[PDB]
């Protein structure tokens, strides 16, 4: 319940990180 | 109803009763607080009273003045700050004549003392406080109970106060702290007091550690006590050497020879377990000191001047009488283990490992011997022993040193996966999985691959304790196989790796440990699943088929769960099928990122109405998380589930009440924004009518706040011009929220104020490009926001001038200022350039080891060059 949260994130910020750079 | 009447009634295990005397006390407090707490603490100041009375009114007075959470706390402080100074100064003196009046132990007025004195001390209201307590612990005439309920308080007020607001009586409360402790005190329950209370005062004591004669004292003092005939009271000074190696590195050259290694090498042999763990934490403490200052040396190296700080090496040099003393404290395994449990045994093993890559290669020489003399003793004891010690030192020494060890031990460790004893299994199953992360070409080669997978494959069917390890072996030895795919001579996606052969005869194994008797040992279900999770995220392209139809196999199973409900009864048969459920959502998310786009549209219909079906509270949190993940396949083709999951979508964030989920509904509008773009406008004025809600509701964790902020970027991103609807209400809470200051002194709120900190960033980064539209055409409604530039950029300026940051931090402030160049342009060079601090946090970022600190560092760099070098 730890990763499932925590790691479930990393990946999600990365979302708006790519897209913030391939639009930048 | 006499006071001390109600005050008894609150040990009634009687609800009703329980709760009037409640509602009794809580009318008298809101009814007129100041003559309430004088009551309560006349109550707590007559030794004639019960104890039960005396115990109950401290603490009537205690929760009135502080709480364990921080911002209640500081409400708590003002309305106490708030109150007739005469009311207050009543209170504070009962309380302080209490001292030393109170039979119980564990001191209520100590307590009382300490919530009054943070409310105070940060105001310089309570000048009588600190000289009355050393007086009272420093006349000779003072009884035990005296001085130790009066050290208590000091230990109280030193642990709940920001060090800063006691370092200019650092000399006083010192004076009280040594004087405790001294060899000649009587009383050992006094010199516990004060050595608990030495601890906590050690960070505003650095004036004092600077004179000579004020640390020869305090050190003395300390060693001093660490020979004292009472147990605790030379664990607790030992708990002092290891802090003050810790804060004082640089002034131990000093002392290390003299005593320090004598004290601490002597404490690791004690037979006494709580000793044994001071001196084993007291070389932990330096290993991690000596990394960090060897990191440091990089640091400036690379960037030119000198270290500050510099490393004395004491790990290397202690390193040939530390060795023998581990090794050997790790033999002191036992039958009935626990794995929460931190002895030395387990001790000594995290020890081992920071000196290896403290001092690498070094200590291979003073190892090894440990390990082939003991790797087939017939003592499971030893054998285990060493099994430990060689995985303890696979990081740090050489690789290409180590290679060879590896590669001839492989014999033995394979064998070791079939030894008798569980515990020397437990081991072996651990050591392979290290073996396949610091030097897997020992493993991933064609004569050890194959009799290794064929043990851990059997290994899934040992005991917990052990399948448990095998699951986290297969989980590197997969992501090792899979880390040495791809290179070549390109950058692309591998293809068919080592394990591509056995793939799915090892899917179909974890689907099997998988389904065994639950409330095992070792969480092996959720080892097995988090395995299985692990090895489909690692697979090659060649693997996609079995892929595809594991993915068949985890939506059939959590079907099969579904209808489950039939059994669903007492709590222990309901809680697994909750974790079950819980385990393979989590593992849908997995194999969702790993298939095609088409196998999610082939399937989405099938895992909305399961998930849907499931939205207990923590199967909630996942199913939205796993909804999420679909979201993010699916794209835009979500929309077509937007009008039957709007209602559930909208119950995760009304809730708040369990955060949890409600976080990973704050997380999904944020997922739906990147799928749906535009096409979220005509769900936004609820989402947002909501999430506004939320903000302004003091009822919802802090931990949601910055989510929701972060989330108000997303959508104006999506959303764009429609977004000036609320830019008022949005600018005038990101205005608050960008003011909020915590106190510097908590960790946990630290960090909260950073992530905060980043969210206001990120929501003002979202406005600005979501104004500004995505082309080559800034739009005019980017002028709505321009009058807020100067705060955002002065705010950033703060930031920088902050020691905390965050890479984090600096890297949403860097992409902001590139945002704000290229949406207004040329002036914002001047605002930037009249705000020097940003110039650094600029260079900060650059030298970051964060990628994305340094990219966006980097590229807001180039950015304010362009206004530089433009008409």
């Amino acid at each position: 319940r730890r990763r499932r949260i925590e790691v479930n994130v990393e990946l999600r910020k990365a979302k708006k990180d790519d897209q913030m750079l391939k639009r930048r | 109803m006499e006071l001390i009447t109600i005050l008894e009634k609150t040990v009634s295990p009687d609800r009703l009763e329980l709760e009037a005397a409640q509602k009794f006390l809580e009318r008298a407090a809101v009814e007129n607080l100041p003559t309430f707490l004088v009551e309560l603490s006349r109550v707590l100041a007559n030794p004639g009273n019960s104890q039960v009375a005396r115990v109950a009114a401290g603490l009537q007075i205690k929760n009135s003045l502080t709480s364990k959470d921080p911002d209640i706390k500081a409400q708590y402080q003002q309305r106490w700050l708030a109150i007739d100074a005469n009311a207050r100064r009543e209170v504070k003196n009962y309380v302080l004549h209490t001292l030393g009046t109170e039979t119980y132990r564990p001191s209520s007025a100590s307590q009382c003392v300490a919530g009054i004195a943070c409310a105070e001390i940060p105001v310089n209201q309570w000048p009588e406080l600190i000289p009355q307590l050393v007086a009272n612990v420093t006349n000779p005439n003072s009884t035990e109970h005296m001085k130790e309920s009066t050290l208590e308080a000091i230990g109280y007020i030193c642990q709940d106060i920001d060090p800063e607001q006691l370092q200019d009586k650092s000399n006083e409360i010192l004076t009280a702290i040594i004087q405790g402790m001294r060899k000649e005190e009587p009383s050992n329950n006094v010199k516990l007091a004060a050595t608990n209370a030495l601890l906590n005062s050690l960070e505003f004591t650095k004036a004092n550690f600077d004179k000579e004669s004020e640390r020869h004292f305090i050190m003395q003092v300390v060693c001093e006590a660490t020979q004292c005939p009472d147990t605790r009271v030379r664990v607790a000074a030992l708990q002092n050497l290891v802090k003050i190696m810790s804060l004082y590195y640089q002034y131990m050259e000093t002392y290390m020879g003299p005593a320090l290694f004598a004290i601490t090498i002597e404490a690791m042999k004690s037979d006494i377990d709580e000793v044994a763990l001071q001196g084993i934490e007291f070389w932990s403490n330096v290993c991690d000191e000596e990394m960090d200052l060897a990191i440091e040396a990089s640091e400036a190296a690379e960037q030119g001047r000198p270290p500050e700080h510099t490393s004395k090496f004491y790990a290397k040099g202690a390193l040939q009488y530390l060795v023998p003393i581990l090794t050997q404290t790790l033999t002191k395994q036992d039958e009935n283990d626990d794995d929460d449990d931190w002895n030395p045994c387990k001790a000594a093993g995290v020890c081992l490992m920071l000196l290896a890559t403290c001092c690498e290669d070094d200590i291979v020489p003073h190892v090894l011997p440990f390990i082939k003399e003991h790797i087939k003793n017939p003592d499971w004891r030893y054998r285990d022993a060493a099994v430990m010690a060689f995985g303890c030192i696979l990081e740090g020494p050489e690789p290409s040193q180590l290679k060879p060890l590896v590669i001839q031990a492989m014999p033995t460790l394979i064998e070791l996966m079939k030894d008798p004893s569980v515990v020397v299994r437990d081991t072996a199953a651990w050591t392979v999985g290290r073996i396949c992360e610091l030097l897997p070409e020992a493993a991933i080669n064609d004569v050890y691959l194959a009799p290794l997978l064929q043990c851990l494959i059997e290994g899934l069917s040992a005991e917990p304790r052990v399948a448990s390890n095998v699951c986290w072996a297969f989980s590197s030895l997969a992501e090792a196989a899979y880390e040495a795919a791809d290179v070549a001579d390109d950058q692309e996606e591998p293809a068919t790796y080592c394990l591509s052969s056995s793939f799915e005869l090892i899917v179909q194994k974890l689907l099997e440990t998988t389904d065994r008797p639950d409330g095992h040992q070792n969480n092996l279900r959720s080892s097995a699943y988090e395995s299985l999770m692990e090895i489909v995220k690692n697979s090659a392209k060649d693997c996609y088929p079995a892929v595809q139809k594991t993915t068949l196999v985890i939506m059939e199973r959590l079907q099969q769960v579904l209808q489950m409900e039939s059994h669903i009864q007492s709590t222990s048969d309901r809680i697994q099928f909750n974790d079950l459920q819980s385990l393979l959502c989590a593992t849908l998310q997995n194999v969702l990122r790993k298939v095609q786009h088409q196998d999610a549209l082939q399937i989405s219909d099938v895992v909305m109405a399961s998930l849907l079906r499931m939205f207990s509270g923590g199967v909630q949190e996942d199913a939205l998380m796993a909804v999420s993940t679909l979201v993010e396949v699916l794209g835009g083709e979500f929309l077509k589930y937007m009008e039957a999951f709007k209602p559930f979508l909208g119950i995760g964030l009304k809730n708040y009440a369990e955060y949890q989920v409600c976080l990973a509904a704050v997380g999904l509008v944020g997922d739906l924004c990147r799928a749906l773009q535009s096409n979220i406008i005509p769900f936004c004025d609820e989402v947002m009518q909501l999430l506004l809600e939320n903000l302004g509701n003091e009822n919802v964790h802090r931990s949601v706040k910055p989510q929701i902020l972060s989330v108000f970027g997303d959508i104006a991103l999506a959303i764009g011009g429609e977004f000036k609807k609320y830019l008022e209400v949005v600018l005038n809470t990101l205005q608050q929220a960008s003011q909020a200051q915590v106190d510097k002194s908590d960790y946990d709120m630290v960090d909260y104020l950073n992530e905060l900190r980043e969210s206001c960033l990120e929501a003002y980064t979202g406005i600005v490009q979501g104004l500004k539209g995505d082309q080559e055409n800034v739009h005019p409604d980017v002028m709505l926001v321009q009058p807020r530039v100067e705060f955002i950029l002065s705010f950033i300026d703060h930031i920088a001038g902050d020691e905390d940051h965050t890479d984090g931090v600096v890297a949403c402030a860097a992409g902001l200022i590139g945002d704000l160049c290229t949406a207004f342009g040329k002036d914002v060079l001047k605002l930037v350039e009249a705000r020097p601090m940003i110039h650094e946090l600029l260079t900060e970022g650059r030298r970051s080891k964060t990628n994305k600190a340094k990219t966006l560092a980097r590229w807001a760099t180039k950015e304010l060059r362009k206004l530089k070098n433009q008409a």
